[PDB]
């Protein structure tokens, strides 16, 4: 067994942490005391599970985490909170004074005076480690910690720990649950930082997550509650081969090696099927068949874009609940001859499929409700691209005309730093078209 | 980012910030004597922003209250609330400033701002952390204009990093004390300018005008002034002092809102708007008053500018799909007074504890270019009286020279170019 | 109160429909950047598909499928007409092609090319070919000179049999092409316009000088010029529809619906089916319709060909009117209401 | 349709199915950046404190 570390780096990422960790306590049967009275060796174990969590003695078992904020309010409402008992004051790290949506200000200004903290606390987790294999990394693109700092952050453990993997669940900016105009600068800044310290990264856009939970739902205006059980789900798949017995996706290098041939297009587009409302009266439960398709229309994507109009370089199905091979291989030959899958020329047309047979968890009284089957698709796309360019788009917008770079100059930022991680970006939007498009 | 410090200098500045404690006292359920009498418990969960909490869970204002003569600061201390306030935060000469803005700034203020720092520095000192100023004054004295400029300058030598907030009552003929009023104004919008992070600019034409067209009172005087103006200051503030999704503070604002350093001069407005009837208003109702010209604060026609970012705030229990879609509606079909080079620059928030008597109510912060044609007014009226030099003797005599008058009109007619600039940009 | 954004000015068709818009008193012109638009009259090359449907609070529609072009490139139609089963290499309405890169450029069909134009050698059937690019026509017997012609320029170019033996019109031993507009809505409904257009040659048709290329090029702008009998048996080489059926019936005792019109729907649905899969824009977050221009071609024995599809065509001027109007009406307020001229194109046959 | 390395467990199973063949700077680099802006920000501070002083 291979630990690892998940860091949630502000606010969206330590919210996001909580509905995940609430999640797979449920799911590994882990009390809110840490107690986990189906496991039969007390104290210690490397199953499974214990990639994510350690024992003491007592029997608690501990998550594999540090929450970190430039401002205590929200890490606060975890220490005193329903599963304060189960992580560590030391891994719970708040300054006091937040980066104020600025990324220079969590970057230079702020982050200076906690990053050594930070990797301290993060060392006492990996020195209770046999064999770290690296970092599952939560954050906003949009605030000023989870841009800056968490860009500081990556570039240093690429120093400390150079060898191990990193992964990033990126929150990518919603007008509709944003209350700031400079995401689209603290965005850029973070991703042109981080691009090369990054193996693999799931973005999450709040503007699909906050519409599927209006359609599917049937809420009217979701709140950051809403959208992180939903988020948690997907992240839960995602990670459930971490977590369970299983042959595909076992270690973090599996990540990138299915997922990212070309280093660089490291963001996987995922899709979720079904979200299905807990208060819908009557519900007909979908089939294989019909949550394998549902894996390929945009309205159930963590990013609207459209994959018809680029190509694919991997795909992985995650199936929880009851799933067996011959019913995912009949609906991929159904799909396949009614919709618009192109692969790169140097790449096999092909899925790898992981079934795990225990059906998606939910919590009790949350909005999703219980399936007998659920999937996860994550396909490496060009269409993803689509995200850069609404991002760039914005930017550019602002940019041209200086707005709000005198808060980033104020910090210690240099004006040129934003037309470097604009070219970067430029760099990347230009790949995706080249891997993805023919003249 | 916790506990504000407030300052308020001068007659209008003290009589404006004394109605300001006034409301925001009665939403926290305190009452003239300092003691919590309300049902909520998030009366108090925010509390500490703007009050000190004293021994017998009493509460304290963090409230200096400055004067260069004593009569307002007696009237505000015989007032309705006036025993709520720390007695040593009353700092006050005798001579007064004689509506002139050196006065405040280079004699009589001089000799008393460093006991007014002094009582700032104490009122920091005990703050967790301290989040910033706020200052309530006008322009067209001299006290509030040339001492509160001056206190802003000292506070920001000692503060560098903290957040400086004003809020400003702009002189205006129709409601007038002197004829100097446009030098004071004048001179004091070259210090905002340079020193604080956000200035509400509220005009006393525009308030004239409510209270007259619209509260249809025929004879306004400064009381009702003043109750539009703690109205609108309870309404800017309320995401500050209530538990809200938001955890509102002074520097994300100041952040989002300013694109320019120098653009920070905002156009407040309030619906509905009431004079102290039942009528319930509906969320569309006032979407479309908050916006109204008739319910902003500082004399400006919005259309005759481009909004560069707009905070609406919206109080009490409504609809959020509603207001959402509300909002939208309005950026939509008057697309084109918003600045397309800020993507998405209008914002709402929302806090469920509405204000005094309704049930539902809106506040506006607009950094709106039609704000220049404000100083265009100040800067038309200083300089009817500056080219025959008229009035003047009453500045050399304190020292001042001519080339400062010329600087400060040259600096305020920089900033309506700047202005003009990005409307059209 | 409707808001749209035009693009694209150098397209008459919709300077129209903006200006039928605008005198609606219901719509509103932004300026060309101003994202808060319900409808994009778009540009024609990179749009930016990619930014639509991310506008809370407004339906948003455009004038063109991303990626309707694979119907409205020369190379793509071919491509996309040999590798899709359901039109197939065995389809009967599309000459015979081939895909051909220069040398400087060295996939590619040469290799298949002359293999069928060697039993047309063998075969002593007409070897006649034309090619041609997405100006630069050759028509000739010789695959040497073909190949050569194509080498000489930079881009790829197709070699299509070239119909040697059309139907031509009398009076003038003459050539024509056929042009239909098609409306495609955001449900998908493909809607044929009722009117078409004959682009006709003034030059009687010449099969033993096929570089003579003005009797054998029906181009509108080809014989405005190089042609010197132009606007003799029709005002501006443009026969319509009501004279053509007559002259149909006369000549030939048949009518324009039964000899030539059920062809055309069959193509143009059969066209649109194929790609539907690729483009529709059912579940997506934006909506597209688009009008397309389909140019077919007659034989003599009354079989139509299919020769182009066009993606942003210009309408026929006493037509804009009533076209215009006819977009407006079926794609626009379709999806925003305010306070037929078209065949709906649509079949299901069990089996 | 091939069907490969198919495993299976107790908790659920795994494969691969193939529809179609193939057709970083050092700490001390890092603490330069972040003392280079550093001075840049007592730069900007100083000057303030000058026009203040003026
Ligand atoms: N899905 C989701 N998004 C969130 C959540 N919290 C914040 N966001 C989004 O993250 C962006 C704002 O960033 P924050 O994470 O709150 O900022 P921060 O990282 O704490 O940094 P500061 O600027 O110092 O406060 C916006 O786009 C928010 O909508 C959350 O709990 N869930
Ligand atoms: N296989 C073919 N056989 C016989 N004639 C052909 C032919 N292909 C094209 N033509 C003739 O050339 C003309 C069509 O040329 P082409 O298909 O390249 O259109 P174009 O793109 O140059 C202008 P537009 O797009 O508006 O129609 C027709 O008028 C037709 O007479
Ligand atoms: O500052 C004062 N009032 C005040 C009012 C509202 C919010 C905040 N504070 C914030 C704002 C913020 N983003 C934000 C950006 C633009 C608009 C909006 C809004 F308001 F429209 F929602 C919110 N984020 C965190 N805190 C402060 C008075 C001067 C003393
Ligand atoms: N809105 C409002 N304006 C006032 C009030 N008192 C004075 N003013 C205005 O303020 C200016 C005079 O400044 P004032 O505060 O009296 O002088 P100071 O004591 O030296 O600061 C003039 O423009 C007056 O119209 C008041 O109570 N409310
Ligand atoms: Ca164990
Ligand atoms: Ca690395
Ligand atoms: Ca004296
Ligand atoms: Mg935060
Ligand atoms: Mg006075
Ligand atoms: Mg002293």
């Amino acid at each position: 067994m291979r630990e690892c570390i998940s860091i949630h780096v502000g606010q969206a990422g330590v919210q996001i942490g909580n509905a995940c960790w609430e999640l797979y306590c449920l799911e590994h049967g882990i009390q809110p005391d840490g107690q986990m009275p189906s496991d039969k060796t007390i104290g210690g174990g490397d199953d499974s599970f214990n990639t994510f969590f350690s024992e003491t003695g007592a029997g608690k078992h501990v998550p594999r985490a540090v929450f970190v904020d430039l401002e205590p309010t929200v890490i606060d409402e975890v220490r005193t909170g329903t599963y304060r008992q189960l992580f560590h004051p030391e891994q719970l790290i708040t300054g006091k004074e937040d980066a104020a949506n600025n990324y220079a200000r969590g970057h230079y200004t702020i982050g200076k005076e906690i990053i050594d903290l930070v990797l301290d606390r993060i060392r006492k987790l990996a020195d209770q480690c046999t064999g770290l294999q690296g970092f599952l990394v939560f954050h906003s693109f949009g605030g000023g910690t989870g841009s800056g700092f968490t860009s500081l952050l990556m570039e240093r453990l690429s120093v400390d720990y150079g060898k191990k993997s990193k992964l990033e669940f990126s929150i990518y900016p919603a007008p509709q649950v944003s209350t700031a105009v400079v995401e689209p600068y603290n965005s850029i800044l973070t991703t042109h930082t981080t691009l090369e310290h990054s193996d693999c990264a799931f973005m999450v856009d709040n503007e699909a997550i906050y519409d599927i939970c209006r359609r599917n739902l049937d809420i009217e205006r979701p709140t950051y509650t809403n959208l992180n059980r939903l988020i948690s789900q997907i992240v839960s798949s995602i990670t459930a081969s971490l977590r369970f017995d299983g042959a595909l996706n076992v270690d973090l290098t599996e990540f990138q090696t299915n997922l990212v041939p070309y280093p660089r297009i490291h963001f996987p587009l995922a899709t979720y099927a079904p979200v299905i409302s807990a208060e819908k009266a009557y519900h007909e439960q979908l089939s294989v068949a019909e949550i394998t398709n549902a894996c390929f229309e945009p309205a159930n994507q963590m990013v609207k874009c459209d994959p018809r109009h680029g190509k694919y370089m991997a795909c992985c199905l995650l199936y929880r609940g009851d799933v067996v091979p011959k019913d995912v291989n009949a609906a991929i030959a159904t799909i396949k001859t009614k919709r618009s899958i192109q692969f790169v020329d140097w790449c096999p047309t092909g899925f790898k499929v992981g079934i795990n047979y225990q059906p998606p968890t939910v919590v009790p009284g949350g909005d999703l409700a219980k399936v007998q089957r659920a999937v996860c698709m994550l396909s490496n796309t060009t269409a993803i691209a689509e995200a850069w360019a609404r991002l760039d788009h914005k930017f550019d917008l602002m940019y041209a005309k200086r707005a709000f770079v005198h808060w980033y100059v104020g910090e210690g930022m240099e004006e040129g730093e934003f037309s470097e991680a604009r070219e970067d970006m430029a760099a990347l939007e230009k790949d995706y078209e080249e891997v993805g498009v023919d003249s | 980012m916790r506990e504000i410090v407030h300052i308020q200098a001068g007659q209008c500045g003290n009589q404006i910030g004394a109605k300001f404690w006034e409301v925001i006292s009665d939403e926290h359920g305190i009452d003239p004597t300092g003691s919590y009498h309300g049902d909520s418990d998030l009366q108090l969960e925010r509390i500490n922003v703007y009050y000190n909490e004293a021994t017998g869970n009493k509460y304290v204002p963090r409230a200096i209250l400055v004067d260069l003569e004593p009569g307002t600061m007696d009237s505000v201390r015989s007032g309705p609330f006036g025993q709520i306030f720390r007695p040593d935060n009353f700092v006050f000469g005798q001579s007064g400033a004689g509506n002139n803005w050196a006065k405040g700034h280079y004699t009589e203020g001089a000799e008393l701002v460093d006991s007014v720092l002094d009582v700032v520095r104490k009122e920091s000192e005990s703050c967790d952390c301290l989040q910033g100023f706020q200052l309530t004054h006008s322009l067209g004295g001299g006290t509030g204009s040339g001492m509160g400029t001056l206190l802003i300058s000292k506070i920001r030598e000692e503060y560098p990093d903290r957040i400086m907030n004003t809020f400003s009552v702009m002189p205006s003929p129709k409601v007038s004390d002197t004829v100097v009023e446009p030098y004071n104004a004048t001179l004091s919008v070259h210090q905002l300018v340079e020193n604080t992070d956000e200035t509400y600019c509220i005009d006393n034409e525009a308030l004239y005008d409510i209270c007259f067209r619209t509260l249809k009172l025929t004879t306004p005087t400064y009381g009702d002034l003043n109750h539009l103006v703690s109205a609108t200051m309870s309404g800017v503030t309320t995401c500050l002092r209530f538990p809200g999704q938001l955890n509102a503070d002074l520097r994300k604002l100041a952040v989002n809102m300013v694109p320019f350093p120098r653009l920070h001069f905002f156009m407040p407005g309030f619906a509905p708007l009431t004079s102290r009837q039942y009528r319930a208003l509906t969320v569309p109702e006032l979407t479309q008053q908050m916006f109204d010209s008739k319910n902003m604060m500082a004399a400006c026609d919005p259309r005759h500018g481009r909004y560069l970012t707009v905070a609406a705030i919206f109080r009490g229990r409504m609809s959020m799909k509603e207001v959402d879609e509300q909002m939208l509606n309005v950026q939509n079909k008057n697309s084109s007074y918003f600045v397309e080079w800020i993507p998405n620059n209008v914002k709402t928030a929302v806090c469920d504890i509405p204000p005094r008597g309704l049930k539902m109510s809106a506040t506006f912060i607009g950094n709106s270019t039609a704000i220049q044609e404000l100083f265009k007014r100040i800067s038309e009226q200083f300089t009817a009286m500056f080219r025959r030099k008229a009035f003047l003797h009453w500045y050399t005599g304190e020292g001042m020279d001519e080339m400062e008058f010329t600087e400060a009109e040259s600096n305020m007619n920089d900033l309506v170019s700047e202005y003009q600039q990005y409307q059209d940009a | 109160m409707y808001t749209f954004v035009v693009r694209d000015e150098n397209s008459s068709v919709y300077a129209e429909v903006s200006r039928l818009l605008l005198a609606t008193g219901q719509w509103k012109r932004l300026r060309k950047d101003n994202p808060r638009f319900n409808l994009m009259l778009g540009e024609r090359n990179r749009l930016p598909f990619g930014r639509l449907g991310h506008e809370p609070g407004l339906v948003q529609l455009v004038n063109y499928y991303r990626g309707a072009d694979k119907l409205c490139r020369k190379a793509s139609l071919v491509k996309l007409i040999k590798t899709s089963p359901e039109l197939s290499e065995s389809c009967t309405w599309f000459p015979e092609s081939y895909v051909i890169y220069p040398t400087n450029l060295k996939t590619d069909e040469r290799e298949v090319f002359l293999a069928a134009y060697n039993r047309r050698r063998e075969g002593r059937e007409g070897n006649v070919w034309i090619a041609k690019s997405s100006e630069g026509i050759l028509i000739s017997s010789e695959a040497s000179e073909l190949l050569d012609f194509i080498d000489e320029q930079g881009q790829v170019h197709v070699i299509q049999k070239y119909l040697e033996k059309p139907l031509l019109l009398e009076p003038g031993h003459r050539k024509f092409d056929i042009r239909s507009w098609v409306l495609v809505d955001h449900l998908y409904n493909i809607y044929l316009y009722r009117e078409g257009v004959l682009r006709t040659s003034s030059e009687p048709y010449n099969s033993a000088n096929f570089q003579d290329k003005t009797c054998h090029l029906t181009n509108h702008c080809i014989q405005k010029e190089y042609s010197k009998n132009y606007g003799r048996y029709e005002e501006g080489n443009e026969m319509f529809f009501e004279e053509f059926n007559q002259y149909l019936m006369d000549a030939l005792n048949t009518t324009l619906e039964n000899s030539i019109l059920l062809q055309i729907k069959h193509i143009i649905r059969s066209c649109l089916m194929c790609i539907e899969p690729a483009i529709s824009t059912k579940h997506l977050h934006y909506q597209s319709f688009q009008l397309f221009g389909f140019d077919f071609m007659v034989d003599e024995e009354l079989k139509v060909w299919l020769i182009e599809v066009n993606g942003a065509p210009a309408c026929a001027q006493k037509l804009y009117a009533e076209l215009c109007q006819g977009i407006v009406d079926v794609a626009i307020s379709s999806v925003f209401p305010l306070a037929s001229i078209f065949i709906k194109l649509h079949h299901h046959h069990h089996h | 349709m091939e069907v490969i390395e198919l495993n299976k467990c107790t908790s659920g199973q795994s494969f691969e199915v193939i529809l179609k063949p193939p057709s970083d700077p050092s700490l001390e680099e890092i603490q330069k950046k972040l003392e280079a802006a550093e001075e840049r920000r007592k730069y900007q501070e100083a000057e303030l404190l000058k026009h203040l002083a003026e």
